């Protein structure tokens, strides 16, 4: 079977640069190739068929070329609405769908916004306790989060969740949760959520106290 | 705008030494959009054009949809006047006089 | 126009079989073949098989042979795919497609996607909790439900600015989810904000009001 | 009696293809408008056409 | 892509009762881009097209730039086979056989 | 002697317009390519054309 | 291509006359007329006159008759406009234009704009001051200069994110201007930031460094 | 002369609506009308000639129609890059350029960011003193700013400057300045800048003290 190798596997642009992707084949595939696009949570959509033609509604930025065993796809001027994953398909035999290539943008740095929420009354009546920490609108991706109770480390029961890059301003987010039993929760007094990021020489700490 | 039909387009011919007759050079051109079913005043479509229109209607996406273009032309004669010489030239296929989309 | 419609998400035991459907609209399936495609979160796209409704001749890939049966019915423009001998490796998203590419014209139509899950757990209902503290951030927390699909909205869909919804995470055969909303200092508690949670599998609708 | 057998033979010879991709679209013929001596010459033309068609 | 030229485009004719001969209906199409100066293999441009191209080059902006279209056609014959009736039809102007932009 | 006077008259009759907007573009003529019996008929043709031209 | 180039801004006494110029490029002016247009900040656009280089016949509006003379020179593809009897009401922006509109084609080319001011004040040089205090905002202030045009930049054009420049304001025949820049907490004073001010009329260039 | 009346004089959209403008004439003008666009700080550009056409590069959104004595110009789906002023021109006689129509966008509310800067050392040596107050990134337009010295009102010597709507996030800004002599500045001790806006029931006050 024909095997298609796509490069590069990752990319990063500055919203004004030119982009090029290559998709080589393992055997003479004539000029039967197609270039797609898939945004998050949606089905793919054709962009270029055969080797050079353009589907209806495709703007003039996108273009593609190649023949025989080498094919390339290039975008002239990247915009903010071109965050997706691109595939290359062949048709000379049982269809194969490449491997896929991601894409990302750039912008100026920013600092996170931190909020901390304690357990509610209904949950406490139920029998458990959950403490929530939200970090919003930061950049770049990397960040570290730590939990402290009564001035000590705690790394059991934590759950973390991340979000994808926003389509409006290109900023991330994150949520952290700590779960305990009511009896254990009611035995301590103070809790703190700490965040370490690139844009600050000291951690950002948000704390709360149970008694008040 | 309306459908595929003929319209005016003229220029002026100027020379630094001699004088040209006639001055205003007239060469029409047509424009518009021809659709399905036909609502025009020119002759009926051909078989090729209706085939393409049906292909488009079914759901396909052609790489070269039909266009309004001319199908007839006429010649013209020009006269150049200058001292010691008066000249005339005749050039064919200059003025459009009928058109329909292919 | 042309439209492809599919069934809903399904959960099955490890060892049963499923029958997915795909029905066209504004088109006649006898014109061309119908393809079935599979997608996994990280393995990329794949090809399963195709059917030709006019004659009934079907083609399958070399890996899915013997565990996928494709059939068509032109009396109502429908196609079915039967998947048998599940082994907890088939949890994925399946697509119904029409493809045609030629030097002078092309046609490409895709479905909406059907999600298939294989597990031996048991269905359960969620639990909804509110969270309360020149800006204010509020949160709604959904805990302890199964299977994945669930819908969360704020103020019945009349508030969609500055709202974040983090993806679900699974641990010990139970999911979790959270949502956060940020508003200014002159619209609370002067107004009413509520989070609505709908689970279709168990047919549950809940609305919770945030109060200080 | 005779023409029906020819129709059956023509249908039988047109075997389906084995390719994995659709070659082209299908469109019904409906709107491109135009001792029997017919049944005499028409069959000659039809056989002449089938000669070329079958070589594929 | 290349310049204005001729390329393949075919369909299949199907009937629920009768059988049609030939099956594959072939009707090529013209496609490409023609520019200035000419780099093609078809006959030379006309005077109208060169006038339009010069108008475009000077700096103007036309509302209908030149397009690659066909300029010749040929007829075809179809045979329909069914019990108790074999029919033949001839239709002109079906297959394109030349290209040139106007 | 005679033709030059005709050229001068033709130039004089072509008075400039008084409109406030450009009517059309101007393009030089080197784009398209093709008892004296000449000077006998050409003058007649030119006068015939000027007949129509002057009425404007 | 076609390009229209104009002169620079001018300041004139109340009672003198001015001569503005407009030179084409990549075009022959004999093909069509040349139009001169005026614009005031709040009164909208107006029409002054047009010239035909080939013959020399010019047309003026009914309001500008007698105080505006338009001339052309085709030996170098240039047009001149002489404005006389200034009365402190002619301070405005003037444009050079080519217009053609027809049922089948059109052309429209504009210049860059020349600014004319009429006043009896005297030229003067500016004064530049710095302003210093998980974010930091810094300022550069320009005070006491005349006439209006002046350029301000940060780090010689290497810092153009999160920078605001407010418009000039006039009081007691003297201008003022300010600029503000916001940066994160890990790029100051660890780096160097300076504001550069250039006044062309007096030929002055200054650079000031912000320090704590 | 022909007089053109344009309506409406102001507009406001929500980035997804349809907009229509009309430009009536005072006399039969056949079909000679054109429509322009002037972004801030640039020369106009053509968009539609002979009452129904499109210059090269104009997208499909814009359209226009009309004849005789009534002409209309409509945009289907407004975007974020369509902030400008639109004119209508006729050509049947001496050109006239209508009156002009503005345009604005919408978004969620936000609060201002306030900074205060005291006088510099060089300026104090010179003989004057200037105190600066920056308000950044607020919405909507209306705001009030007040100055107080030693807990008393002061409304002499103040200068204010505003900024146009941003093209990146559609937010405003503002700068305020207070000027005094050296001795008068040194006679007092404390200064405060107060801002009142719609998104807060109490003013935002930023203060500083001279001694420390």
């Amino acid at each position: 079977s024909i095997v298609m190798t796509q490069t590069p596997k990752f990319l990063l642009v500055s919203a004004g640069d030119r982009v090029t992707i290559t998709c080589k084949a393992s055997q003479s595939v004539s000029n039967d190739v197609a270039w797609y696009q898939q945004k998050p949570g949606q089905s793919p959509k054709l962009l270029i068929y055969y080797a050079s033609n353009r589907y209806t509604g495709v703007p003039d930025r996108f273009t593609g070329s190649g023949y025989g065993t080498d094919f390339t796809f290039t975008i002239s001027t990247v915009q903010a609405e071109d965050l997706a994953v691109y595939f290359c398909q062949q048709d000379y035999s049982s269809l194969t769908f490449g491997a896929g290539t991601k894409l990302e943008l750039k912008r100026a740095d920013a600092a996170p916004t931190v909020s901390i929420f304690p357990p509610s009354s209904e949950q406490l009546t139920s029998g458990g306790a959950s403490v929530v920490c939200f970090l919003n609108n930061f950049y770049p991706k990397d960040i570290n989060v730590k939990w402290k109770i009564d001035g000590s480390e705690r790394q059991n029961g934590v759950l973390n969740s991340w979000t994808d890059q926003d389509s409006k301003d290109s900023t991330y987010s994150m949520s952290s949760t700590l779960t305990l039993t009511k009896d254990e929760y009611e035995r301590h007094n103070s809790y703190t959520c700490e965040a370490t990021h690139k844009t600050s020489t000291s951690p950002i700490v948000k704390s709360f106290n149970r008694n008040e | 705008d309306g459908p595929c039909a003929l319209r005016e387009l003229s220029v002026d011919l100027r020379a630094e030494r001699s004088v040209l007759i006639p001055e205003t050079y007239q060469a029409n051109n047509c424009q518009g959009v021809c659709g399905w079913p036909q609502s025009d005043r020119n002759p009926r479509y051909g078989n090729h054009v209706v085939l393409l229109l049906k292909m488009q209607a079914r759901g396909a996406a052609l790489a070269r949809p039909p266009c309004c273009v001319p199908t007839a032309y006429a010649g013209k004669l020009l006269i150049s006047l200058s001292e010691e010489r008066i000249s005339a030239h005749h050039v064919p296929n200059m003025v459009a006089t009928e058109c329909g989309c292919r | 126009e042309v439209q492809l419609q599919q069934s809903g998400a399904e959960l099955v035991k490890p060892g049963a079989s499923v029958k997915l459907s795909c029905t066209a609209s504004g088109f006649n399936i006898k014109d061309t073949y119908m393809h079935w495609v599979k997608q996994r979160p990280e393995q990329g796209l794949e090809w399963i098989g195709r059917i030709d409704p006019a004659n009934g001749n079907t083609i399958y890939a070399s890996k899915f042979q013997g565990k996928a049966t494709i059939t068509a019915d032109t009396s109502s423009n429908t196609a079915y795919m039967q998947l048998s001998s599940l082994t907890s490796g088939d949890t994925a998203v399946y697509y119904c497609a029409l493809f045609i590419t030629t030097a002078t014209y092309a046609m490409d139509y895709w479905g909406q996607g059907t999600s298939v899950t294989v597990s031996s757990a048991k269905t359960t209902a969620p639990s909804v909790y509110p969270l309360a503290p020149s800006s204010v951030t509020l949160g709604c927390l959904v805990k302890g439900y199964f299977p994945e699909p669930v819908t969360l909205t704020w103020n019945s869909g009349s508030l969609s600015s500055g709202v974040h919804t983090f993806p679900a995470v699974l641990q010990s055969d139970l999911y979790t989810l959270s949502s956060s909303v940020t508003v200014t200092s002159s619209t609370w508690p002067s107004q009413s904000i509520t989070c609505n949670v709908a689970h279709p599998a168990s047919s549950t609708k809940v609305d919770k009001k945030i109060e200080p | 009696p005779f023409l029906e057998t020819l129709t059956r033979l023509v249908r039988a010879l047109r075997v389906p293809p084995a390719r994995a991709s659709a070659p082209r679209l299908a469109l019904d013929p409906d709107a491109l408008a135009g001792g029997d001596p017919l049944r005499a010459l028409l069959l000659l033309k039809a056989l002449q056409g089938l000669r070329v068609e079958w070589r594929g």
